[PDB]
């Protein structure tokens, strides 16, 4: 392994075109400082080579507004794109649905054939009216353009403005047409700034709100299977206080309180760095990462955040360590034996492809390769040093390329998502879900990685691998 | 915490009472929420009559949608043909959603591609993305045959599919004879069955519309059988078991009964099965097709009668007793086959059934929804049984078809309390189930949110769902059953009977209060 | 009181207020009611470890039996062969009771008759009853064959059935060519499955005993198939259907699932299909015989090997994917013929079925009941899909079989919990679920009494049941399961996800409480 | 038309042998000296019948709800017979009501070898221990105990002294009578002997002039609550149901009352007959299927009291009248003309005839499984004339007179029901109701009208013809 990764990476793209073949081979690499100097990202997908990447309208509607809760998200066009993506994203939230909460409900304009030939514009503002009648509780209203329109000219600003100042509601205008960018990662963005320009400056002016000096936020964890949940709770026994968390489970208040906080932590940067990098300008407040995906990274980035406050955050830091100590040396006890030695490949979007290898190698796997759907050159910056030498790195892999990287490195457990689980289940590799977690989880904190060592026994070491060839052959 | 010996998931994790309180005080000190006395006066405003006519007055709204958008069902088509890649021009992310989509009801892989057009093809289209991408596709996962439709970008901006494709050909990208359908789909125009209709009638002509003076009606002794969009493996198997029986020459357009249901035995398949492009090419020269799904395949239907000759028969959707025995007696004419004794068998265990079950059968209220022919089905197999089919819902429905519904509904004494909703969602179907109660609901995933908020106003009130359709995404295998035939039927029978006798066990379970009806026997 | 437009019936009738006051009137009146308090210290008592080390010292006493008497099984034997009557000599009140059971079971008609023995053939023995019994039966419902079988007052007189038998014969009451098949079935021996084998070897003495002479193994190029105790019209079919799959000829010695499943088309139809008698007077020119459930047809296995000369091969219940693959490849040894490719894709859509259900079946505890081969493939099958068979119980179980049992278990890391107890009751198994809480149950419908007391003592005590086995007597048709071979372990693995499914949906339906928790997809 | 009828008997009877034939003419009738009753079954026929011991645990001991009741003897008969009579009740199953459960003492070959009475004492001690709440144990004698010579009564006698409970002995073995019947009989002296005195010499009872109990009502589906509610709306007072939802204290107490409500004739008049003879309480029969009868019992049964019952009464029949002929209205027109033939077992074949007439069907064939020519006697008052009546009918008699008489609607039970399904008949279950019921009362004639309508108009007996053949 080394110069027969670099071999393999050749013999695939052996099948391509050549304007193809020339393209995907930037986007392959082997581990060795700067990606600046080892592969390329964040570049539009070869056409027709079955990529795995979404839309900038999931990438807006999907991850980042979706999930908060109180208010009201309108897919606005066609009946597709709030449909496949109604709950498909377990972003998780305490609330009524229906009444105060709105996350797994489905509103959507509806676009017909007329709205495509006279514009979509009027047909919003009675669509603003009739959720007030029926759904007095919410909050604000955010619309999400699907592709077509912006392809029309519809102007859903000006409708934003005018019905907002009508009704005194905050209705948020997001121009994230999933024919802009070239991933998911454009959506972020359009909805970071969608929010510093509609939401964020709510409260610039207030001062009620009463501050001390443990205020943070938590920002760009989704609390998927309530992974964020799981991350509170240890922030809050270290003495802080979590104002707000953007977006699993937030509320639109608590979006804008954030600028009150004094210190902004960053799970997902790839999402939210944007709106990190702007509340340090306007409001002079810090921002750092953290990894909560493990004991070795939580326990770190406990300690990494405490040293930002006072001695009593530090001696509280010291006191949660301890505390759990017990249960992930129980957890490491049972599973590492079971676990140890055994190789992974992962391929998933902006963030876990490197943020979650701490927690295999705390359990003595080896993460053999990884990759990310849409991340930047930054991501991979940090993703070199997390990675081993001579490991495989793949960018916006295609169908064909994860294939047939599989039957070469033989990986333990593949983990990825759903368009390529039953893939690998039927060539006999254990599979795990990296983004919904396979229904299971949380898998941040102390109480995550419980679940996250038990899932991971569970799929390598289950009895049905050793039966999938008829012993007649 | 954790104790290691018993790991919790979020469900029962988050009642541990470190976390309650914790969430207690998030809502209390950042939320801003609702008062819970201002929450329970909203929600039992939504369950009253009078929210029920707001909600019907909706005209620019639409609250969780019964249906999906044309190329969904383009894709699915294109699924059923042999060694056939289904390719959608426009945007990726729709593809990454079909996929999902499928994905999670079949639990199965789902192959598709996207030419990826993006801003700079909006100004110009999309010619240059079509053209690498048939070649791309073509090379890397060696089709021998690729299916288009579209996005509703590449509509909007007004690709012309026909051009793109024969530029590629000419520009030397693809080889020539290398087949690629294609039809138009636009997710603004009717629904995921209409995207299966358009891309049928696509496929059908690119192999016979220059071809007909050699056909002769007839000529090769088969019957053809255009299933439509279908989600039931079991629904392809039981037809074609059925004309087997039988002994009728058949051809199957579009089956993708192999494809979504491949061995994991060491190695993925990426195709498998499906329609011959050779059965399509000569199935102009069949005595008759026979249209599965009428209600959506009404292009179809005009291209089969229009180019191909034929004459379609009007059946419905072989579904319950009496349209799975009409059409076995159409099948029987056009083929001058007899109907054979193991299904005048299976027939008679069918209708056993019906009058073992009857009794708990009879007068129970049913809500339901789904795709048109589906519905009307199951519309006139509960009719059959003595169920009282109260609120029938079609997202995608039209006048004309609910104007046969009526028909149907009025011809029984059991549809009198029915009324069928077009253009209507889960959200208007919500007020429905709670304002003229039925006993359950009849439908698939989506209506757990329904049944979830018939329980919190009250167990008294809570409408059961009994899931048939699509999609199914809580529950493994069920897309592996049948409901066509009288196999079908069974089925439908068997799950109906005993989603009620065990409800009615739930009711009585409660020992010295309810259990005086626990009986053993039922 | 009752409003026409909505009648009730008892559930719930008897809730309203005044059958509610009656009934507390009743109670305060005149029962003499041990006090509310004083019945939940009972109650939580019989829920104790305490409570559970009385029970399990009983010895004289048996509370809730998992086993029938073997009569029943002679019965449901004798059934399995053409135009034959079962014939069951002593009193009535069994055969009324058989007959019931039956019924219930099955929803159709059971045909089987006695000869009235009474008080006065105590004294002087039935062979007046057998007499005219047997001359009866045959010129009223006209079998082809006539097959004996003993109520325990039979058996206790003494009556000798070879004697009596052959007195009518030769005093003419019945022609000396009809076949009068006999075995003594005694209730206070064993269980209903004991009655199956010996009728079974009782039929097969009759029929081949005396002709061995001119019988060569081998002859006939098929082999023979003995089913045993078996109540589901599935698992004959699936049997049937793969070995002609495969290309074998095979005999299915005693098949009922005609008689079981005759259509309603107007007519009644006492007798349909059947093992023929010709089939039977065959068997020893087969190549050898399989016997579909070894653990209780011992006394059957005896005559085959040592009369036949059938060298039997150790098989166990082809249930499951281990050992469905080990009764096909043994087939296969045998008569020579390749496992097919349809097959072996079956088998890789089971392993499918188990790799997408794996997350949600694994470490799932159970406690289950059943007869003897039944029950150890269930535990085989759990075992396979990463399942813990906890509690394992078989009332008609002996050391022998729960030492096989104790070694399958032990072969796996999934047995580690298990405990396999023969002899014991329902009763003992309501303490098991009390003590050491399983997930689940699989068993018959008795266990419903068991789920109605885990839920008084709480809704997290609750061990749900899932019925798998006989007697099914609260849900309609699951007589028409399978449960052997690839296809009954894909309908068993799911049943047990989605019940797991289910549970799981109801546990977080609550709004605001633990529907964080209620995914749309699963 | 008579003579029609009296063919087709001879006709069926002719595939007889001559014994059975002969026997079998008697118990054939076109309608005391017409029809003989309560003889014993012809061998090989097919019968429905069931045995004593059906007749005694099945019937008459096991709805009492706390006591528990021993099937002595091998694992059989219990189980076929678990819960498999719907005799409802209130109750904590398993602490201090046991109806629907099986005890058993699961004899093996050692107890009929070495007898079962040392089993039987061990048994009792392993059930005070379990079953601390038990208020009395009864053991129910399957075939082999009388047959291998235990001695249940001593055991009992010995155990129920040790102990202070009651424990009654039944000698109901399978082979005894010829039918259920005996068992009815033999359950009535065991109650006589062992129980029913308990309380002779006590007097701490507090008695009223409007005292009553409910005689041979079992309770099936509730039939005997929505009975009770009657007679205490009349302003009676029912200190005693017997054997449905029953108490053992309700049985000791039955001595105590002015009036027993028999409805079961067959069953339970041994021990009203007996009752009348000790304490000088006397018995009447009542019927309350449908409206007609249930209203001329209501008024027969107050009238054995004083004017403020005959008053109370009134304002029952009149409270329920709208409620009844609502019921008829909405169900005679569906169900007029309609023709039921009826097969059951001591009881209903005559008493339901009258809720039929009410809804307009009309009885063209009864038969009783166990009747005895008393039963008959009542039966040929409410059958029609040249009506079809069968004693201990045979499985190829029923299917053969069904076949040219072609009744529109039958009810009989389970043995019966998947037949006739088969032949296209619609069938109505009268023993078990179908799951459905109760059908006794007011309350019940709502639901027998709902359910007697729903079958024979179900849209299922449209189609066992398909369209091909
Ligand atoms: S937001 Fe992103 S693809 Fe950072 S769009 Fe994607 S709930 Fe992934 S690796 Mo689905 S950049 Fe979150 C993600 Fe990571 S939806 Fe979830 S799993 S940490
Ligand atoms: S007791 Fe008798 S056979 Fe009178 S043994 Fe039988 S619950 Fe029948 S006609 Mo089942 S004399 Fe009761 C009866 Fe009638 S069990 Fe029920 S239905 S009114
Ligand atoms: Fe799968
Ligand atoms: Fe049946
Ligand atoms: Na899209
Ligand atoms: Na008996």
């Amino acid at each position: 392994s080394r110069e027969e990764v670099e071999s393999l990476i050749q013999e695939v793209l052996e099948v391509y075109p050549e304007k193809a073949r020339k393209d995907r081979n930037k986007h392959l690499a082997v581990n060795d400082t700067q990606s600046k100097k080892c592969i390329i990202s964040n570049k539009k997908s070869q056409p027709g080579l079955m990529t795995i990447r979404g839309c900038a309208y999931a990438g807006s509607k999907g991850v980042v507004w979706g999930p908060i809760k109180d208010m009201i998200h309108i897919s606005h066009g066609p009946v597709g794109c709030g449909q496949y993506s109604r709950a498909g994203r377990r972003n998780y939230y305490i609330g009524t649905t229906g009444v105060n909460a709105f996350v797994t409900m489905n509103f959507t304009s509806d676009f017909q054939e007329k709205d495509i030939v006279f514009g979509g514009d009027k047909k919003l503002a009675k669509l603003i009216d009739e959720v007030e009648t029926l759904f007095p509780l919410n909050k604000g209203i955010s619309v999400q353009s699907e592709c077509p329109i912006g392809l029309i000219g519809d102007d859903i600003e000006s409708v934003s403005k005018v019905k907002g100042a009508e009704l005194s509601k905050t209705i948020v205008p997001v121009r994230c047409e999933g024919f802009r960018g070239v991933s998911q990662s454009l959506g972020h963005h359009i909805a970071n700034d969608a929010v510093r320009d509609w939401v964020l400056g709510k409260r610039d002016e207030d001062t009620t709100f009463a501050s001390t000096p443990y205020d943070v936020a938590i920002i760009g964890d989704y609390n998927i299977g309530g992974d964020a949940w799981s991350s509170r709770i240890l922030l809050e026994e270290m003495g802080l206080r979590c104002v707000a968390q953007w977006s699993g489970d937030g509320s639109i208040s608590e979006i804008e309180l954030t600028p009150k906080v004094k210190l902004n932590l960053v799970h997902c940067y790839r999402s939210m760095n944007y709106i990190s990098r702007h509340m340090e300008e306007k409001y002079g407040i810090p921002w750092m990462e953290y990894n909560f995906f493990g004991p070795t990274k939580t326990i770190e980035s406990l300690r990494a955040i405490a040293a930002k406050f006072d001695e009593s955050i530090q001696k509280k830091c010291e006191e949660v360590i301890a505390k759990y100590k017990p249960e992930w040396e129980a957890v490491v006890a049972k599973y590492r034996p079971r676990l140890e030695g055994k190789r992974v490949m992962l391929y998933i979007g902006g963030l876990r492809p490197r943020h979650v290898i701490g927690a295999y190698e705390d359990l003595g796997m080896e993460v053999v390769g990884t990759g990310y759907e849409f991340a930047h050159n930054d991501d991979y910056d940090r993703t070199m040093k997390e990675m081993g030498d001579s490991t495989l790195l793949y960018d916006d892999v295609t169908g064909y390329e994860f294939e047939e990287f599989v039957k070469r490195i033989k990986p333990d457990l593949i983990g990825s998502g759903i368009k390529e689980k039953f893939i690998f289940q039927k060539m006999g590799i254990p599979f795990r879900e990296m983004h919904s977690w396979d229904y299971s989880g949380p898998y941040h904190g102390f109480d995550g990685f419980a679940i996250f060592a038990r899932d991971m026994d569970m799929t390598l070491n289950n009895p049905c691998w050793k039966k999938l060839q008829a012993p007649w052959e | 915490s954790q104790q290691v010996d018993k790991i919790k998931a979020s469900y029962p994790l988050f009642l541990d009472q470190d976390y309650k309180d914790m969430l207690a005080k998030k809502r209390d000190g950042f939320e801003e929420k609702y008062p819970q006395d201002k929450i329970d006066e909203v929600f039992q405003w939504t369950t009253t009559k009078e929210y029920q006519e707001l909600n019907f007055q909706r005209e620019a709204l639409t609250v969780n949608p019964a249906k999906a958008c044309q190329p969904l069902g383009a894709v699915l088509c294109a699924l059923g043909f042999e060694k056939t890649m289904p390719y959608v021009h426009g945007s990726q992310g729709c593809v990454a959603y079909f996929r999902s989509y499928f994905n999670r009801h079949f639990r199965e892989p789902v192959s598709c591609v996207s030419d990826s057009m993006t801003e700079d093809a909006a100004v110009f289209g999309g010619q240059q993305n079509m053209k690498d991408g048939l070649q791309n596709c073509k090379a890397t996962y060696k089709p021998d045959m690729i299916a288009v439709s579209t996005t509703c970008m590449a509509e909007v901006i007004g690709d012309d599919l026909n051009a793109f494709i024969n530029n590629s050909k000419k520009e030397g990208f693809i080889p020539d004879e290398f087949p690629v359908p294609f039809a138009h789909t636009p997710a603004f125009v009717g629904s995921h069955v209409t995207g299966w209709d358009n891309m049928f009638e696509g496929i059908a002509r690119y192999f016979t519309l220059k071809s007909m003076d050699d056909k002769v009606v007839g000529s090769n002794k088969k019957i053809n059988i255009v299933p439509g969009f279908e989600t039931y493996l079991g629904n392809f198997r039981v037809i074609k078991r059925m004309l087997s029986e039988m002994g009728v020459g058949y051809s199957l357009l579009s089956d993708p009964e192999e494809v979504l249901d491949t061995p994991a035995d060491g190695q993925f398949r990426m195709y498998a099965g499906g329609t011959t492009q050779e059965e399509m090419k000569d199935a102009p020269n069949a005595l008759n097709t026979v249209l599965l799904q009428p209600w959506h395949l009404e292009k179809t239907k005009k291209f089969v009668e229009g180019t191909w000759k034929h004459e379609v028969p009007k059946l419905n959707i072989p579904m319950g007793l009496d349209w799975t025995d009409e059409f076995l007696m159409k099948v029987s004419e056009i083929s001058g086959q007899p109907i054979p004794a193991s299904l005048t068998k299976e027939r008679g265990r069918l209708v056993d059934m019906m009058t073992d079950s009857h009794t708990w059968l009879h007068g129970k209220r049913f809500a339901l929804w789904g795709d048109p022919d589906f519905v009307m089905g199951l519309v006139k197999f509960l009719l059959e049984l003595g169920c009282e089919p109260v609120h029938i819902l079609c997202h995608n429905g039209n006048k004309r078809w609910k104007k046969a519904v009526d028909a149907i509904l009025a011809a029984s004494p059991y549809g009198k309390n029915a009324t069928v909703y077009i253009g209507k969602d889960l959200w208007h179907l919500r007020s429905l189930v709670f304002t003229d109660k039925p006993d359950f609901m009849i439908g698939n995933s989506y209506g757990k949110f329904i049944q979830r908020d018939t329980l919190h106003k009250g167990k008294e009130f809570e409408v059961p769902l009994i899931r048939i359709g699509f999609p199914i995404f809580d529950r493994h295998h069920l897309h592996r059953s049948t409901t066509l035939g009288y196999e079908g039927a069974m089925q439908i029978l068997t799950t109906l009977v005993n989603s009620i006798l065990e409800r009615l066990d739930e009711e009585t379970r409660g020992m010295q209060a309810t259990d005086y009806n626990h009986d053993l026997v039922r």
